[PDB]
């Protein structure tokens, strides 16, 4: 009855990785567990249509 | 092999039906040296228990022990664990303290029980709470063991909940009550239900305190497991009317059927292990002056006569028959709900409240609210088919849907509701502080006086 | 006209001083007008007849607290279980004296089984005090067993929650195997050298042979073990310079049981200060009426405060253990135990000796490397992470931009597709 | 981020039926008119525009 | 202004309902109107209740 992680966090927290350089979607859930960095890119959200 | 079945006085079970429990049974007998020993005993003290265990183990190497306890001592089964740590014989605890919710077994133990763990029973009770939408709930626990995993499972369920449960911190009872600070904790009650986890005499004390203080109202419901309620042959004093209990001791599926299923599982495991290994009878010689081919990792996926009686890794049944009972004003325990192998069936769909429980009772705070489906205002959709949960910005409703045109019978189908007037009613319930009873009209449209008939 | 005190006891001079402690308890509280008697049972290897002797000598005795006093048993099971299992039939607390296991520290199986010793997990707190001595954060945990290992891991998680920090890597495995050397090489690949070990004797000998095989006893390594790892061949196979613990008045059996009998006697006289004194019923003949002053006796015993003791200020905690015991910190200098520290209730005091480490100097090895090699992982992002297969074998097509700048590439490793 | 917010459950239930593995899957799907819209970071969609 | 509702005390404390009324207080400024000895009792209970 416990939630876990996967992906880049699942490979980082397992010790298989050391540092993640990626388009890290900064939120509040990940900051409760790991530490962040100061962002190099500033970017929001939008919708792509035809 | 040789199986000795001893009992006490539970369910008024005599001995002659145990003598008749072997004759027509085991018709295709590939084990040949199978004999049954039916015994009874008044004394349920551990001295006579060890005495009869040594007598039956010295009694021509009996490899099967079946016992049902009639007392309220679960540590007897732990005593059986000490028997399971010395005899190394497959032993089954059947009734009472031999099959209560015990704490933890051992890898060196070959003892098993009827029933499930406390986590599956907690899952059944939370499924009841999901089906009845009582999101306002309590958790009152004493220091009676088996509580850390239970409260931890509740916390991991609420922390991983797609429902949005409203939870207060755990009300804890340390010692025997002073009625000075534990009274404040009972006045720190979280509304709309009371969940309790304690022993039997602790349940007597807590229900006596709640009856003396008046914590048994129409809003404060009482939902308890079998470990709080106790055994079924005796019903103690000072119980509130409307005590929902979750147990597995059935009177229809009685003790004779349970010991017949236990004998069937033992003979099935013996006939399945005899075809693999030859020298199956291998037990301890005698208790005075102190095995590999065992049934510890062989009879896990056992099923006799289609009965869902597979074994767990913790020493329980995977999907046992759970029975949810209530208490009326006539001091009787009547079956209400049963549990399927994946779902939870509810016979009494219209949930009773058992109004004869106390002296004074108003029909306040619950307002009968009816509406009609209009697209910008009243959006009514089905519940989630995978989780059975309305999302918390929607509200439940019931609809009296008639089945077909010939019959007059109708069911109360519960459906989710979002929309404008839903938000209006929720903000009115935030401000005016009234609880809503939302349902739909089944007569038809809004309203018209059809010749002095509305 | 007597009140019996039950003990599972071997040596007869200890029976004599036990009766002397009963006499010293009878000297005080002169207004108490009923007498005491002692009962003790000896070594029997057959545990069924041990439980038989327990149920024949303690049910018909009306005891208040039972003392099991056999540490050096030749059986490797080490089971004081039937005494507590017999006394839990009426919820009677047995005060243990010998073992420190988490299975006996459990409130779940054992209902109200107290003792006078703390479990080994508090040693991790002492190890956390070692984390307060050398100011070290990145730790490595290796536990052989699983019963005490879950409790030790939970206690270490509580300690790291008190700092609001986390461990680097924890490990549990099957006690008895030999090929955990790959996990030890993975621990060598970690950025710390704090080696915390929880194991039995054979598991400690196995990991010492694996450490000597992999040369894990060089410079920087922080070896720190408990009590089972300095006994038998684990005492022999330990490297010269390993740091171990020692229980003050742990192997001192006589003074510890004397202080325990003093605690038991003062708890009995404190229980007799109030009313509703119910004897344990004679359950041998058809009696299962439960001893309902069990939680009353637990309220007395779990709140029993003391100030006297040869071992020190003994007091029961929330689990019924020893509060704030002074410990010893030993070093293995050329296969010789050398005392290098003492431990207060919450503080470590090193003595004037030299803390000799298995690496170089006696100064503390800062085993936190600067992480020269790092590990980078990323997801295949289209404008960010262009992943392309090689031309022939491991080569990259060094192409230019529109301004003559070559695109600086890197050699990565990635899978073909998804798992289906 | 949309699962946290209290009124975005409807778009959550809409998007959970057609969850795609990579973003290029959604790019080719909206290119071949399999989709109609896609929630994504802004400058990456500007780059692909 | 942010005015919490009026907490009323009848007499000397029962320590069954007065503690419940003092747990209702969540503000920063407590406006107490009683006698001198009742003020001593209420400050002693507030020190006991933190
Ligand atoms: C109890 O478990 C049994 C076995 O898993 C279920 O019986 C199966 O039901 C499905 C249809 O729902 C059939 O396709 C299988 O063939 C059945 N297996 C057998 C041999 O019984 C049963 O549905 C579960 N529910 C109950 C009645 O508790
Ligand atoms: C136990 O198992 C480990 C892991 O497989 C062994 O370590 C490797 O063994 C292989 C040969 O099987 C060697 O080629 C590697 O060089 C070893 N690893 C390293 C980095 O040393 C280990 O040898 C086994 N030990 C025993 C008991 O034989
Ligand atoms: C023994 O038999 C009696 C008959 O009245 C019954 O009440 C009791 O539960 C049994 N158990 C004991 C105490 O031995
Ligand atoms: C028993 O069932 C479990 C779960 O399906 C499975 O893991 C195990 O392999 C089965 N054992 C047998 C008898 O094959
Ligand atoms: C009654 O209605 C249900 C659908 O609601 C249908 O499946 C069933 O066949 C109907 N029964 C009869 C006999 O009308
Ligand atoms: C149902 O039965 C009634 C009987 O009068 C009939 O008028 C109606 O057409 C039937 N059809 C429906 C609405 O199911
Ligand atoms: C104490 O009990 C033992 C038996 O356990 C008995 O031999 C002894 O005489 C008793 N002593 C007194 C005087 O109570
Ligand atoms: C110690 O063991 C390692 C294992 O790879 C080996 O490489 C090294 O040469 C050995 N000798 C030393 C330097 O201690
Ligand atoms: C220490 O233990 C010994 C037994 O080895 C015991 O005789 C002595 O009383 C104990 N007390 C001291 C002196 O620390
Ligand atoms: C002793 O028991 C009686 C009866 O239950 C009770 O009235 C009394 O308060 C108890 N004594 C104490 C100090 O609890
Ligand atoms: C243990 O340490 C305390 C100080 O915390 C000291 O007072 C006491 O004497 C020590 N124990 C013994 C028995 O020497
Ligand atoms: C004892 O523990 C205290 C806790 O404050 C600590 O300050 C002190 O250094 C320790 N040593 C002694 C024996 O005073």
């Amino acid at each position: 009855n416990k939630k876990e992680w996967n992906g880049m966090m699942g490979e980082l927290l397992s010790g298989q990785a050391d540092m993640i350089v990626a388009p890290l979607t900064i939120n509040n859930e990940r900051a409760q567990y790991i530490e962040f960095s100061k962002p190099f890119k500033y970017q929001g959200l939008t919708i792509l249509v035809k | 092999l040789n199986i000795a079945v001893l009992l006490g006085h539970s369910h008024d079970v005599t001995e002659r039906e145990l003598r008749n429990l072997w004759g027509p049974e085991q018709a295709t007998g590939l084990p040949l040296d199978v004999n049954v020993v039916a015994l009874l005993m008044n004394r349920t003290d551990p001295k006579s228990l060890i005495t009869h265990v040594c007598d039956l183990m010295s009694g021509a190497r009996i490899h099967g022990l079946v016992f049902g306890d009639d007392t309220d001592q679960e540590a007897v089964a732990q005593m059986l664990d000490f028997i399971s740590s010395q005899t190394f014989i497959p032993i089954l605890g059947i009734h009472g303290g031999a099959s209560m919710i015990m704490a933890d077994k051992d890898p060196t133990s070959t003892f098993f029980q009827f029933g499930a763990s406390i986590q599956q029973q907690a899952t059944v009770m939370l499924k009841i709470m999901q089906d009845y939408d009582w999101h306002v709930f309590s958790l009152v626990t004493t220091i009676f063991p088996g509580y850390r995993d239970f409260i931890s499972f509740i916390k991991t369920t609420v922390d991983n909940s797609f429902v949005g449960w409203d939870m207060q911190n755990v009300i804890t009872l340390d010692t025997s009550f002073e009625d000075a600070k534990t009274q404040v904790q009972l006045k720190k009650i979280h509304s709309s239900v009371i969940l309790l986890y304690c022993s039997k005499d602790e349940a007597v004390l807590i229900l006596s305190e709640a009856r003396s203080l008046g914590l048994t109202g129409y809003d404060f419901f009482w939902i308890v497991p079998s470990l709080v309620s106790g055994n079924t042959e005796l019903i103690p004093k000072e119980f509130p009317s409307g005590l929902i209990s979750v147990s597995y001791d059935d009177w229809d599926y009685s003790l004779e059927a349970r010991v017949r299923d236990g004998l069937g599982i033992l003979t099935t495991a013996a006939s399945s292990m005899l075809e693999k290994f030859s020298y199956i009878p291998e037990a301890k010689a005698s208790c005075y002056g102190q095995p590999l081919h065992t049934l510890h990792q062989f009879m896990v996926n056992v099923t006799w006569d289609g009965k869902d009686l597979s074994f767990t890794e913790e020493g329980y049944q995977v999907h046992p028959r759970l029975v949810v009972i209530v208490l009326n004003k006539d001091r009787e325990w009547e079956k209400v709900g049963k549990w399927e192998n994946q779902t939870l069936s509810l016979r009494h769909a219209v949930w009773p409240r058992y109004k004869s429980f106390s002296d004074c009772e108003p029909d306040d705070n619950h307002l009968s609210i009816v509406t009609l489906e209009e697209a910008p205002f009243v959006i009514v959709e089905d519940i989630d088919p995978l989780t059975e949960t309305c999302v918390r910005n929607t509200v439940p409703c019931r609809k009296f849907v008639k089945i077909n045109n010939s019959t007059n019978e109708g069911m109360n189908v519960k459906k989710c509701c979002k929309g404008f007037c839903i938000d209006i009613l929720k903000k009115l319930s935030r401000t005016v502080k009234f609880t809503y009873d939302l349902y739909l009209v089944t007569n038809g449209k809004h309203g018209k006086k059809v010749n002095n008939v509305w | 006209k007597i009140v019996n005190i039950g003990a599972v006891l071997s040596t007869r001079k200890h029976e004599q001083m036990f009766r002397e402690a009963v006499n010293q308890a009878n000297k005080r509280h002169g207004s108490w007008k009923i007498q005491l008697n002692a009962t003790s049972v000896t070594h029997k290897p057959n545990a069924i007849q041990m439980a038989l002797s327990v149920c024949e000598d303690l049910i018909s005795s009306q005891v208040y607290a039972i003392l099991v006093s056999h540490p050096p048993t030749p059986n490797d099971h080490f089971t004081p279980t039937p005494v507590s299992y017999t006394a839990g039939f009426y919820r009677i607390p047995v005060l243990g004296l010998t073992t420190r296991m988490s299975i006996y520290s459990d409130k779940s199986i054992h209902l109200s089984f107290l003792r006078t010793v703390p479990p080994y997990s508090h040693q991790s707190s002492v190890w956390f005090e070692m984390m307060r001595v050398y100011n070290w954060n990145h730790i490595i945990l290796l536990v052989s067993d699983d019963h005490e290992g879950r409790a030790a891991q939970k206690r270490l998680e509580t300690l790291l929650e008190e700092r609001e920090s986390k461990a680097e890597k924890v490990l549990q495995f099957d006690p008895g195997t030999k090929n955990v050397t790959a996990l030890l090489m993975e621990a060598r690949e970690l950025e710390a050298r704090v080696i915390i070990l929880s194991a039995s004797e054979d598991d400690a000998a196995t990991v010492y042979r694996a450490a000597a095989m992999l040369n894990m006893t060089g410079s920087g390594y922080v070896w720190l073990v408990g009590e089972r790892e300095i006994s038998g061949n684990a005492l022999r196979y330990a490297p010269d310079g390993i740091i171990g613990l020692q229980l003050i008045n742990g192997k001192n059996e006589s003074a510890h049981i004397s202080d325990a009998v003093g605690v038991v006697a003062q708890a009995v006289h404190e229980l007799l200060e109030k009313e509703n004194i119910t004897d344990p019923p004679r359950g041998c003949v058809g009696n299962t009426n439960i001893w309902k002053t069990g939680p009353l006796f637990k309220r007395v015993l779990m709140s029993s405060k003391y100030a006297d003791g040869v071992t020190g200020r003994v007091e029961f905690n929330e689990d019924g253990d020893r509060k704030f015991a002074n410990y010893s910190i030993m070093n293995l200098q050329n296969r010789k135990l050398v005392q290098v520290g003492i431990y207060n209730g919450t503080h470590v005091i090193p003595n004037d000796r030299k803390i000799i480490w298995p690496g170089g100097e006696t100064e503390k090895p800062r085993g936190y490397q600067m992480s020269t090699r790092l590990k980078i992982v990323t997801i295949h992002q289209e404008p960010f992470v262009y992943v392309k297969p090689t031309m022939s074998d491991g080569t990259c097509k060094e192409e230019f931009t529109v301004n003559g700048d070559p695109v600086k590439k890197v050699i990565c490793t990635g899978p073909n597709d998804t798992s289906p | 981020y949309f699962r946290r917010q209290v009124e975005l459950s409807t778009m959550y239930r809409h998007m959970e039926k057609h969850n795609y593995e990579s973003a290029a899957e959604a790019i080719q799907a909206v290119r071949d008119n399999k989709l109609h819209a896609f929630i994504w970071d802004s400058a990456v969609l500007e780059f692909e525009a």
